[PDB]
RNA sequence: GGGCUUAAGUUAUCCGCCGAAGCUGUGGCAACCUGUGUGGUUGGGUAGGGGAGCGUCGUGUCAGUGGUGAAGCUGCCGGGUGACUGUGUGGUGGAGUUGAUGCGAGUGAGAAUGCAGGCAUGAGUAGCGUGUGACGGGUGGGAAUCCCGUCCGCCGAUUAUC
RNA sequence: GUACCCCGGGAGGGGAGUGAAAGAGUUCCUGAAACCGGUCGCAUGCAAGCCGUCAGAGCCUGUGUGGUGAUGGCGUGCCUUUUGAAGAAUGAGCCUGCGAGUUAGUGAUGCGUGGCGAGGUUAACCCGUGGUGGGGGAGUCGUAGCGAAAGCGAGUCCGAUA
């Protein structure tokens, strides 16, 4: 029973040159070098998607400092403040305040400053 | 599943529009070397085409410039056209059947040599089309 | 969705500093954290939410220790023997422009942003500023406590 | 079935090339397995199947599936088929009368037995055996078994406690 | 030397481009009689001739 | 690294924060243990051991299906934890082949300076094998490179003749 | 096996005919990939790029999802062989096809599973010209071991009936 294995060899070619299909030179067009590029891409997705959270707790963190130094409070204080006084809205939602309602950002901003150990 | 509107050349390139084409098949000049002239001569009219092209110095000039005027004598037979109101809507070379040649070099080693050929195609249109 | 800047969405401003007895550390940092942007709520590092700013007075920054005639600057033209060398002091009393720019510069991040953000610091040795026009308002250098 | 090896294959003497200096891989014959017209590796050669299966574990099977469809009901017996000489029309109406057409017959009578044999030859949805060739295949494949007289009793003589 | 790599496709369509013709510019013939295009400076092929419409001087016999 | 002593240096001390795929929260998967209502523990991995599968070809049987278009090829829209896939929807194509369950394998390739073919790269690049040709006319769709003629040059112990 | 007509010196093509189909036109079934091009969309001439990945504006499209991608972060190929390789260690220009754990023994030794069970099983061969079924117990393994062996035997051997 002769086997020909072009039907079933396609296949995973297939794949892996669609999986590839916005790559620059061979890596778009040969198998063998798209498939080593697919490698190195799921590596870096895997990667990325685990240093995605940190890469917007920053962007948050960030955004939050800029509005409370609006205000004359450090993200530092700001943050204990909040802690002391038990409001639990998280980097990102606090960022998206920042961002968009700045009244009620600075209101938290006055509820942290109240809630300073002031020492 | 194969049944009506089959495919056609005339359908690809002008779709319903007027005008015509000619193609040169198995040209026994490179592909490149005739790209060289064909590059020039796109868009023009196709007069203007066939009258340089009686000038240009280059050997592909010959083969483009029969190919544009039996694609003239196409559009003028199979559409009324006259040939001073048609322009060179496209232009393009493919590349055809390669023979493979030996040439004898040094030491008893043989070297390959590579006689290409081309296909040319033509497509003109009324010299109205061309803002459309 | 985390919010995102949209091209021309956040409007630049025009700062100008007085430089006048101001360390070039301090006057670098602060010139930096503007041209990016860092003070905004709407800052993001892939779009340029920065302000323009006017550094008048570079002649007069202040240095600390033996700064003035011990720390160096060093450029090469990339041939055998193509390093110019030339104190800060010197570089401020002829060419404070250029002394400002690398501090700033060094301090920035190495981008094509930053390249173009760059731009936006127009920095004069004199008290005087040709941007009139641009209105620049007055910026202090302060500090917040804690 | 069968394939030539790498001895086998015409040709492939002597050695391609030198080993060294030519600037190509080290080759050893042009029919070697990797070479195009070469021979090859772990093709099939000519063997035999069968499976020495013990003698219990075969009639036992047997009697399981003839067992089956005696409980399902499926096993008639005739006199005969056919009378004096012999049509296919006839023995078609015979099994048809009994029940559908996935059929086996038993007629045993392994040297005289034509009349039967021969009316139910062809019909290509009768599977026709001698009792002694019973067969475990057969009698699983066969929807209903209709024995002569003479081949349930010689089976049964055949085979009986 | 020898090419130590394969040219990518960018840089040896960068190359290539750059082997290209410039068009022939041709020269409507002064003559009213013939009216066709030819080399400038150079005797019309059609009706053989070089000058100005006044001028017209017979070069070539074609 | 910029820059820093007006510490952004050293040191003692205090108050905060940042910070990992660690921990916690939430949702899904899996292995194992346990009395079997719960729950507990675990799941980086090369050589390598064990377990369970995908896809290709042939084939027994049953159910089938196919010019109202099989295989193959090629789009789109989807699906699964993976190999992969749709009983979604087109195009091309023209004669086969699907599902269930067994059986048998020439059953899976990216490497062997592997084998065969096709085709790129270098590249319109190097070369076109010692040299003297010019012109007038002819032929022709097309002529430096064919024919004829006239000038001129070359060989001549050979570029001759046998 | 393309009459006839047109451009062409031809080659080739354009009409038209034949045919179910001619993009089945003889280089002729199907017609993949490398490779070479035309057209359209977006990006790209201040930029240092293992070519991706995550974030992400703008444009195009909206067949309201897709194409493209300014700009920011992170990020040193594949295999082999190595204490250790992105390695300036080896192999691979590219695609397509091919190319390596097979088979035979009433072999040796496990396991899973099925049959029979103090029993199990046949080999050659004979019959079935009708096969895959029946016969065939010659043998062979289990049924007692211990001893060089005679031998003795739930014992035997060394030993002195220790
Ligand atoms: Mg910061
Ligand atoms: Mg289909
Ligand atoms: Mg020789
Ligand atoms: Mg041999
Ligand atoms: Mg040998
Ligand atoms: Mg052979
Ligand atoms: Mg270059
Ligand atoms: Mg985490
Ligand atoms: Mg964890
Ligand atoms: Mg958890
Ligand atoms: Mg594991
Ligand atoms: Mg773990
Ligand atoms: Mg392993
Ligand atoms: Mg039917
Ligand atoms: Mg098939
Ligand atoms: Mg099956
Ligand atoms: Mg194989
Ligand atoms: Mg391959
Ligand atoms: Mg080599
Ligand atoms: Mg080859
Ligand atoms: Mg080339
Ligand atoms: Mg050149
Ligand atoms: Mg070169
Ligand atoms: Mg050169
Ligand atoms: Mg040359
Ligand atoms: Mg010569
Ligand atoms: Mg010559
Ligand atoms: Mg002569
Ligand atoms: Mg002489
Ligand atoms: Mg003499
Ligand atoms: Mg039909
Ligand atoms: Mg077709
Ligand atoms: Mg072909
Ligand atoms: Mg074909
Ligand atoms: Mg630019
Ligand atoms: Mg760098
Ligand atoms: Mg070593
Ligand atoms: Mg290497
Ligand atoms: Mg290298
Ligand atoms: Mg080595
Ligand atoms: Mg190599
Ligand atoms: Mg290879
Ligand atoms: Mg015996
Ligand atoms: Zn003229």
């Amino acid at each position: 029973a002769r086997v020909k294995r072009s039907v079933n060899a396609k296949k995973k070619r297939r794949e892996v040159l669609d999986q590839a299909s916005g790559y620059r030179g061979q890596r778009s067009r040969l198998y063998r070098k798209a498939k080593e590029q697919t490698l190195h891409s799921a590596t870096y997705s895997f990667r990325d998607r685990r240093a995605k959270k940190g890469d917007f707790r920053s962007l948050w963190i960030q955004r939050i400092n800029a509005a409370s130094r609006a205000q004359g409070m450090t993200y530092n204080r700001f943050i204990n403040g909040l802690k002391n006084a038990g409001v639990e809205v998280d980097r990102k939602m606090l960022a998206e305040l920042a961002v968009s309602d700045i009244n009620a950002f600075n209101s938290l901003v006055e509820v942290a400053k109240a809630s300073q150990p002031q020492n | 599943m194969s049944k009506t509107e089959r495919p056609s050349r005339r359908a690809a390139l002008l779709g319903d529009r007027p005008g015509s084409y000619a193609i040169a098949r198995h040209v026994r000049m490179s592909a490149s070397k005739c790209r060289r002239v064909i590059n020039l001569v796109r868009g023009m009219d196709a007069v203007d085409a066939v009258t340089m092209l009686k000038f240009q110095p280059q050997a592909a000039a010959e083969p483009i410039r029969k190919v544009i005027a039996s694609a003239m004598a196409n559009a003028e037979q199979t559409e009324g056209l006259r040939a001073d109101d048609l322009y060179i809507s496209q232009a393009f070379v493919d590349e055809g059947i390669t023979m493979r040649r030996i040439r004898p070099r040094a030491k008893g080693s043989a070297s390959r040599i590579l006689k290409r050929s081309a296909h040319i195609t033509v497509v003109v249109e009324p010299k109205e089309a061309r803002q459309a | 969705t985390t919010y995102s800047p949209k091209a021309g969405e956040v409007q630049r401003k025009w700062y100008v500093i007085d430089a006048e007895d101001i360390v070039l550390g301090r006057l670098a940092t602060t010139a930096a954290n503007l041209l990016r942007g860092k003070h905004k709520p709407q800052y993001a590092p892939h779009i340029d939410t920065g302000d323009f700013v006017v550094v008048v007075n570079a002649s007069k920054i202040a240095l600390t220790g033996k700064k003035a005639t011990d720390s160096l600057r060093y450029d090469h033209s990339g041939r055998p023997g193509g390093l110019r060398v030339t104190s800060i002091g010197e570089m401020l009393a002829k060419n404070p422009r250029r002394a400002v720019e690398r501090a700033v510069w060094g301090m920035m991040p190495k981008n094509k942003l930053s390249r173009q953000q760059l731009k936006k610091l127009k920095v004069y040795g004199g008290p005087e500023h040709p941007h009139a026009a641009q209105n620049p308002q007055p910026y202090e250098i302060t500090q917040i406590a804690q | 079935h069968a394939t030539k090896t790498r001895g086998q294959v015409s040709g492939g003497g002597k050695k391609p090339w030198r080993q060294k200096g030519t600037g190509r891989a080290r080759q050893g014959s042009t029919r070697a397995p990797q070479w195009v017209g070469g021979g090859t590796v772990h093709g099939p050669q000519p063997r035999s199947y069968a499976q020495r299966t013990p003698k219990k574990m075969v009639g036992a099977a047997l009697r399981g599936a003839l067992s089956d469809m005696a409980r399902d009901n499926r096993i008639f017996v005739v006199t005969s088929l056919v009378d004096g000489d012999k049509p296919s029309t006839k023995q078609a109406k015979a099994v048809l009368s009994g029940l559908a057409e996935l059929r086996k017959v038993l007629v045993v009578l392994d040297r005289s037995d034509e009349i039967d044999w021969l009316s139910v030859r062809n019909l290509s949805e009768v599977h026709v055996l001698a009792a002694d060739q019973l067969n475990t295949y057969d009698v699983v494949n066969a929807r209903t078994i209709v024995f002569s007289q003479a081949g349930l009793d010689a089976f049964v003589g055949a085979r009986s406690a | 030397a020898v090419p130590k790599r394969k040219m990518s496709r960018s840089n040896t369509r960068h190359r290539r481009s750059q082997w290209k013709t410039v068009a022939t510019k041709l020269v409507t013939c002064a003559n009213p009689a013939c009216g066709e295009k030819h080399l400038p400076h150079t005797a019309c092929p059609s009706c053989g001739g070089y000058g100005p419409r006044g001028d017209r001087r017979q070069v070539v016999e074609a």
